[PDB]
């Protein structure tokens, strides 16, 4: 009879004396002061940690956590790698427009589509554009820019587009969020009010992952290529039959790919090995490097490594892996002639003041873990205006009306009648009537 | 220092310890048993038995931390491709003279092999206390752990047997313990006279003599008739 | 009829394969060895760690043999081709 | 003329000059698109001081050949070769962008003091601890691209073998 | 203009592109060690050698290391 604080629930079926039990940290301890373990880390009694929306506590060698429902996340990345809302990795290489997510599941309020095209000569395909239908408005993410289309006359469901780090973030007041890295990666986040009322390549988000392969006609299949083929949009698009194997069709490119992608398994990421399993990212890195055989193959690799570095940051391991010879980043390009304010933030853990949050506007998600270059505005004009990427005084930032920036003083355009508008010299947008009939 | 192998299955570790292991299947000539990362490994492959006197080598496999070199009697292959010697990669040099084939590496490895019987390998001092191949360890100790590990004095044959490599397509039988032959001390005068001639004047202080003449002892009696087996030691 | 009433290295059997690494003391683990160590039946045993290597890269002489036969699984003409 | 200057007699003899863009047709479209920056308006100042055709051909020839990995490193060097001559003849052009051959200079800076800067055309002469003792070269290398220090005013001598302002 | 003799320059770059001292461009794709320069010309004091290796699958080759012989000293530019 020798308990150890880790065989507590085992049963002791098959040193410390009677009573006290080994804790794994040192001398014997009573059951009450028995510590807790998590991801190869040993926490004493009465500690605190957070898991993605909640907070926990090591009570009696056991964790007690709050119960709130975190958001739901779907991931699209690489040459056709998908992660659904309930955590089911898979691959699919199509050439058509596919329903990423939607609410018209057998009347609906939105839809998010994607556009996959071939990239390479081995047959693999990758995403290169996004379309967002909200009510009647249609946003399109394309050519590193956001384009509005068919803006509805007077409903104009409130959204917000901005740029954080290297990523472009589009949020909707209803509870939809899209994060786009401008090349191939996409994250879709949904609020917990949509639970079990969506369908598409990202599953139906019901905390149950044995039914995410539901086809368009409400049938559960067991094949990736049948689930994928049933969500194409144009009926004339062809059907996928087999998944190509890049590194087998391009033998001469293997040696390089297996050598560069090996950094994930090196000692550089030694801190993150106990928190995120690197194998499903190493496989994606090798798969992507063997396929980009028509040019610009140093860009397929850096994004693949960044996808894993971002998760390491998200779980609490800020790692600095870029070097002047490995995926360099050119930040100070944005600085004024020779005043140094923009800095490469390896893991984005910085909360500064913009002219949006200065007026009480706040988001609903923490995006404090995105890589990129960030400002460090000086002390003579410390408010970061986003639509121009400029450090300005608290007075002269902008107005931000109808998702359009307007410089202070500038006559604010208005799609109303008899209503002129101006951005005051106090960052305040104010409108007046004109009796030229109509009145106030 | 230098590990060497020559003659009628004569071997010499990094710390002397000349013995005779007439293995024929496949063996781990040298390796880097640092434990964390294996820098290099030299694998030797004997022949099927050429004849009583000679003891050749079929091919050599040599891997240095990313790439494999496969050296045969007639051609050399690098990473599965035939290379026209010499080759000048920025981390590896292969050259093929008429009397030798030489390989130089930046890790501190030099290999020299004549295509018939004689092979020698030189490492820097970095790999001390890490070598674990048939050449023993490189701690500089004279037969300290190679043959007396846990008090048991390993016989040469059993020590060599442990260094085998299992090829998962062919089963090869290890040599059996031969009956202890008489100490061939009746030919000691011939070996001493031949080796300590005039042409070998300015090396009597560089290399010792006892091991190489002891090797000639067995060579002279084990190899009756033609002197194809004694003059391979003085070489 | 025993959906969610089993615990061990074989998971909880509830339909979700993300909480399978959920230790018996609350939170979920990330690796395969971290979760397993918490179900030892003898307190005296040590803890293991994952192994980030492929055996087909340490034993070169075996790689050709392993490939030449294990590749039969993808050959449509072979008997396994039916499955 | 080439085959007669080899060092080892056993080395083979070259018989023909291969054509990369002809043996790799699928890589041509990309190569001819990226290398066109030489003829674009970005290098308009240098067009009358250096003939770009022999450099455009070199860029296209190189980009069609780096077909085993890291082909974004064959292109930046090819463009930098022409930019260096443009600098040498008196045309300092700034062509790098965060999407086109980026350079990562502030890596060398101390934690958050900003002293290293990317100098587009190297036209800067400062004080090292070699020249401080009268040591001088015999040519001008004031046209080499890279990152340069801007050592502060409290320790203004740049030591080279450690890259440190002391 | 004043009359002084500038230094002389030879250039090696790319996948075997050569520019000689007198301004003659050409191409050459060899796989061996070639004499870039030397003054043991038919007794000399130096020599500069280059080492070309294949880089690609089309057969072209590029320089990857340099060897400098000066008197008896030997520098090697590599890795
Ligand atoms: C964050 O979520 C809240 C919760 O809905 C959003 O607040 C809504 O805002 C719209 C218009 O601004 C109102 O019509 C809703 O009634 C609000 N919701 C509630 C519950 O009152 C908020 O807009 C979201 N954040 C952003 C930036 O849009
Ligand atoms: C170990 O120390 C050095 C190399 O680390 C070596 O020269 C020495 O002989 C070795 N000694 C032992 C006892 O292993
Ligand atoms: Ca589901
Ligand atoms: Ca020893
Ligand atoms: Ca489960």
């Amino acid at each position: 009879r020798a308990l150890s604080c880790q065989t507590l629930a085992a049963g002791y079926y098959h040193v410390c004396p009677d009573g006290l039990m080994d804790d794994g940290r040192g001398g014997c301890v009573v059951e009450k002061e028995c510590p807790c373990v998590h991801n190869n880390d040993l926490y004493s009694s009465g500690a605190k940690i957070k898991v993605d929306c909640n907070t926990c506590t090591c009570k009696r060698g056991r964790w007690v956590c709050t119960q709130a429902v975190c958001h739901g996340t779907c991931s699209i990345y690489g040459s056709g790698h998908y992660i659904t809302f309930d955590g089911k990795y898979y691959d699919f290489d199509g050439h058509c427009s596919y329903v990423a997510v939607q609410d018209y599941c057998g009347l609906g309020s939105f839809s998010i589509i994607t556009e996959n095209v071939p990239c390479g000569t081995t047959g693999v395909t990758c995403s290169k554009a996004i379309k967002i239908f909200m009510g009647r408005t249609e946003l399109k993410l394309e050519d590193k820019h956001r384009v509005v289309i068919q803006r509805d006359e007077g409903h104009h469901v409130a959204y917000t587009t901005r740029e954080v780090g290297q990523y472009l973030v589009v949020e909707s007041s209803t509870g939809i969020i899209v994060i786009w890295d401008k090349r191939t990666t996409v994250f879709i986040k949904l609020a917990p009010s949509y639970k079990g009322t969506v369908c598409g390549l990202c599953g139906n988000f019901d905390h149950r992952s044995n039914n995410d392969f539901t086809t368009r006609d409400h049938m559960v299949v067991s094949s990736e290529l049948d689930f994928g083929n049933s969500w194409k949009e144009a009926p004339t698009c062809p059907d996928v039959s087999t998944n190509p194997e890049p590194c087998s069709l391009n033998p001469h490119r293997r040696s390089w790919a297996e050598k560069q992608c090996s950094i994930l398994k090196s000692s550089v990421f030694s801190i993150c090995h106990s928190k995120v399993d690197p194998k499903p990212f190493y496989e994606a890195c090798v798969h992507d490097s063997c396929s980009c055989d028509t040019g610009g193959d140093c860009e397929c690799f850096c994004s693949a490594v960044a996808s894993y570095a971002q998760e390491c940051t998200k779980e609490g391991a800020c790692v600095f892996w870029r070097t002047p010879d490995l995926c360099p980043i050119f930040c100070d390009y944005y600085n004024p002639p020779h005043e140094c304010e923009w800095h490469y933030e390896p893991c984005g853990n910085r909360s500064f003041e913009t002219c949006r949050t200065i007026n009480g506007i706040h988001s609903n998600i923490s995006v404090s873990y995105l890589e990129g270059c960030y400002p460090r505005c000086p002390k003579d004009r410390p408010i970061y205006e986003e639509d121009l990427k400029k450090c300005v005084t608290a007075d002269k930032c902008g107005c931000y009306v109808e998702d359009t920036h307007y410089p202070p003083g500038a006559s604010v355009p208005t799609e109303e009648t008899c209503k002129s508008c101006v951005c005051t010299n106090s960052s305040q947008v104010v409108c007046r009537p004109e009796e030229g009939f109509c009145y106030w | 220092n230098v590990c060497s192998t020559w003659g009628n299955f004569h071997y010499k570790t990094f710390d002397g310890d000349v013995f005779r292991f007439p293995g024929l299947c496949d063996y781990n000539f040298a390796s880097d048993c640092r434990g964390s990362y294996k820098e290099f490994a030299v694998h030797l492959k004997r022949g099927p038995g050429q004849a009583e006197a000679p003891a050749g080598v079929e091919s050599i496999l040599l891997t240095i931390k990313d790439d494999t070199i496969y050296l045969t009697r007639h051609l050399a292959v690098l990473n599965g491709a035939v290379v026209s010697t010499p080759h000048y990669s920025p981390g590896l040099l292969i050259e093929k003279s008429d009397a030798y084939t030489k390989v130089y590496s930046r890790a501190g490895l030099t290999l020299m092999w004549n295509r018939e019987d004689a092979l020698m390998l030189e490492l820097d001092t970095k790999f001390r206390n890490h070598t674990c191949g048939l050449c023993g360890d490189y701690n500089g100790l004279q037969s300290y752990s190679e043959f007396l590990s846990d008090g048991v004095l390993f016989s040469p044959l059993e020590f060599g047997n442990m260094q085998k490599i299992n090829q998962p397509d062919v089963v090869c039988e290890d040599p059996e313990e031969e009956v202890a032959p008489a100490s061939c001390s009746e030919h000691r005068a011939e070996c001493e006279r031949l080796l300590t001639a005039e042409a070998f004047a300015d090396c009597q202080d560089l290399v010792p003599l006892e091991p190489y003449l002891r090797a000639c002892q067995q060579d002279r009696c084990r190899c009756p008739g033609g002197d194809t087996c004694v003059c391979s030691t003085v070489a | 009829a025993s959906q969610g009433q089993v615990q061990g290295l074989c998971g909880n059997f509830n339909g979700l394969e993300g909480d399978d690494f959920k230790t018996a003391s609350g939170l979920v683990e990330a690796t395969g060895a971290g979760f397993a160590n918490t179900w030892k039946a003898q307190s005296s045993c040590h803890d293991k760690l994952d192994w980030l290597d492929d055996p087909c890269s340490l034993n070169i002489e075996s790689a050709n043999y392993a490939e030449h036969w294990c590749s039969l699984l993808k050959k449509t003409e072979t008997p396994f081709g039916r499955c």
